[PDB]
């Protein structure tokens, strides 16, 4: 069963910018685009980016990122305090026909 | 806005079962698909069943499959997962999942996801 | 400021929609 992999924890100062790096076998994300989800610590997750780069509405600008390939990432910019959350990507696998979610990345500000 | 109720969680003994149920509102409940995600606390989100606007069983996780039992009810509103030989690995926090697309093949997305509640399974 | 949808709360059990050009100094009569 392919799992996705992603960094454990990744730390930034605000204002710089973060890059966040999902790894899924061919069959999964090659098919289908990854989606992210954003969620803060004690709370319900909250969809950050759907079909890759597009944003459902209530998502920064700021928040950005482009899947090539096997590997799909997330680019975050303007980073500021309170933006912490640990995030997901979570992409359907037609050859394992049940969805797959990643182990998740711990971002957080000192 | 969509609203995901959920209830029928509690601490239970691992030779039992329990049943979950998820509330829709804000949405037509048979237009979009529904999924149900478990996560333990300290762990990764897990995937663990999935149904469709014709109530089809997408499927279930390997793990779980053979043990859970998912349903839903388009006049009701409302889905309903049955669990069955309880293990310490099932106990999770199960949140509801909106699923925009009702084939959920592909470019499917969890638009809304609910509060969730807590099953323990000990002895 | 368009407050829409405050006119209920609950919408179930549909069974007939429809869209079309709007009906609507100028009198507006209805049967
Ligand atoms: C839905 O409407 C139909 C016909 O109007 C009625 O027979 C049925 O009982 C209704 N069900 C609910 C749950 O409102």
């Amino acid at each position: 069963q392919s799992v996705l992999t992603q960094p454990p924890s990744v730390s930034a100062a605000p204002g710089q910018k973060v890059a966040i790096s999902c790894s899924g076998s061919t069959s999964n994300i090659g098919d289908n685009f990854v989606s992210w989800y954003q969620q803060f610590p004690g709370t319900a997750p909250k969809l950050l980016l759907y079909d890759d780069a597009r944003r459902p509405s209530g998502i920064p600008d700021r928040f950005s990122g482009s899947k090539s390939g096997t590997s799909a990432t997330l680019g975050i910019t303007g980073l500021q305090t309170g933006d912490e959350a640990v995030y997901f990507c979570s992409t359907w696998d037609n050859s394992l026909n049940v969805v797959l979610f990643g182990g998740g990345t711990k971002l957080t500000v000192l | 806005e969509v609203q995901l109720v959920e209830s029928g969680g509690g601490l239970v003994q691992p030779g039992r079962s329990l049943t979950l149920s998820c509330g829709a509102s804000g949405f037509t409940f048979e237009d979009y698909a529904m999924h149900w995600v478990r996560q333990a606390p300290g762990k990764g989100l897990e995937w663990v069943s999935g149904i469709d606007w014709n109530s089809g069983v997408i499927g279930y996780a390997d793990s779980v499959k053979g043990r859970f039992i998912i349903s839903r009810d388009n006049a009701k509103n409302s889905l309903y997962l049955h669990m069955r030989s309880l293990t310490a690995e099932d106990t999770a926090l199960y949140y509801c999942a909106k699923d925009v697309y009702s084939e959920s093949g592909s470019g499917s997305y969890y638009d809304y996801w609910g509060q969730g509640t807590l099953v323990t399974v000990s002895s | 400021m368009e407050s829409e949808f405050r006119v209920y709360s609950s919408a179930n059990n549909c069974t007939f929609e429809y869209v079309s050009q709007p009906f609507l100094k100028n009198l507006r009569e209805f049967v």
